[PDB]
């Protein structure tokens, strides 16, 4: 009857790993479940804490997400994201957004802020400035990490 | 991909996706992690996040499939989370992490490695790539 | 909203939904009709499509569920539609059509008219609003 | 065995809807279930057939998709579809389409073609026009029915 946390950074994770990511990895994933873990010892709503964790994760540049997000083939990013509150099956959803600095968040707003549960490109990122949140150049997101990753996507043929 | 799940101390369960998709993607593609009961889902009884082959979750509605089993089948999570990897997925390569109502914390994958980390109150504690 | 369910002789379904959306809607907005498993889905047993109020639909992942019902609950067609109508939209309103593998069709829906059609090769033909 | 097939156009129809908009409607719905009747009677596979009725229903102006779908604020049209084949499960879907204009054939194609099961607005449009379907002026989805429905909206 307590509470309880998980928190991802993705599958497919390659055996061949370097042990030194591995450990920026782990120490990245320790920093973010001690953030929700300290926000549940508190009594921060759940709905609260994922957004919270999810924020953390999104503007560390080791993951997936946010600051560190994959390219498309024009070499820029595009990020998405949704969120969903168990006890009264509330559901936010943003895509195509390339300036907004914390997806996650604009998804908790489409929750709770939009008669729609799923805004996109365009017209997210006009609900972005509507709502006020901070907003930055795509090339924020953008590590030099994944500008020589998508070198090597592009070479596998 | 990154996610949470997250039971609180009133038994309210919620649960949070983001992703930047794959690499090389071109414009407008558009992966599981902003659809709601592929990627993510959370009700009364649980909360889920996905993480793998967007194709493989989206046609398996994956996150919804863990309440489903729960509330058809009568499994518990770690049961049900082990039911719709084993099941839900054949070929398809995906993970997840999930919690109930009861405060119990449960991931699974059907790949080589997940990056992963799970606490429960009462101390539980576990960061993990591998199995 | 229209949308189409088949089941073919040699016993394949397939579900297929189409909408413009809601009146007045701001650019970007998407409702349940492109969403697997929310406005459309088929598998082995069944193919469903949704139409109703776009929130009710999504949270609920209602196509998916008429499949997971059957499947689970072993529901014949019939009664796995009338379930998920009368006792999965808790205040939502919407309606469905799906078919059976074994060549059955159903369709429901708990607001005020529906505008729908359906045939079986047996010379079952029904096109209606209402009731 | 046998087959089956069910045609919808939308839920939530107005009790006031006048006998002469019921029978066009009506009408409409038949003359969809009739093409897959016989799609259905000379064999061709379910996943053939619902996009055969639904791109009868885009078409026709009377219901809420293709040319007659409703309207954005801005007085213009954004349309969206998906499609699934149960064998395999295979899906498709489709947002934010503009000039494309049968939607659920472009859901079709992200299905066979795409290694997405999503493209959506402006990669949807580039797709449309990669796979050489036919794309339109946005007007022409357009009608003045939807244009005064639109102003009603207005409150
Ligand atoms: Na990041
Ligand atoms: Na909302
Ligand atoms: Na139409
Ligand atoms: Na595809």
């Amino acid at each position: 009857g307590g509470w309880a946390i998980a928190v991802h950074g993705g599958a497919g994770v390659d055996p061949t790993l370097p042990l030194e990511r591995q450990e920026e990895a782990k120490q990245l994933l320790t920093r973010c479940l001690n953030l929700g873990i300290s926000a549940l010892n508190s009594n921060v709503p759940a709905i609260d804490v994922v957004e919270l964790v999810v924020r953390e994760l999104e503007t560390d540049p080791l993951f997936n997400s946010g600051r560190g997000s994959a390219l498309t083939e024009k070499g820029t990013v595009e990020m998405e994201a949704s969120i969903m509150d168990g006890p009264k099956r509330r559901c936010g959803a943003v895509s195509g957004l390339t300036t907004v600095k914390n997806p996650i968040s604009l998804a908790r707003l489409v929750m709770d802020k939009s008669p729609h549960s799923y805004i996109a490109f365009s017209g997210a990122e006009d609900f972005a400035r509507q709502q006020g949140v901070e907003v930055v150049d795509n090339e924020y997101f953008v590590t030099p990490d994944n500008v020589g990753m998508l070198k090597l996507a592009k070479e596998a043929n | 991909t990154v996610g949470c799940v997250v039971v609180d101390r009133e038994g309210r369960c919620a649960a949070a996706t983001s992703t930047g998709g794959l690499m090389n993607k071109m414009t407008g593609r558009i992966g599981d992690s902003p659809l709601i009961g592929a990627g993510t889902y959370a009700c009364d009884v649980c909360g889920v996040s996905c993480t793998g082959e967007g194709e493989a979750i989206i046609r398996g509605t994956l996150a919804r499939e863990v309440a489903a089993v729960m509330e058809y089948k009568g499994l518990k999570l770690h049961q049900a989370v082990d039911f719709v990897i084993k099941h839900r997925l054949d070929e398809g390569k995906a993970g997840l992490i999930a919690v109930s109502n009861t405060g119990e914390v449960a991931c699974g994958f059907n790949c080589n490695g997940m990056f992963r980390a799970c606490a429960t109150e009462d101390g539980f504690m576990e960061v993990a790539i591998w199995d």
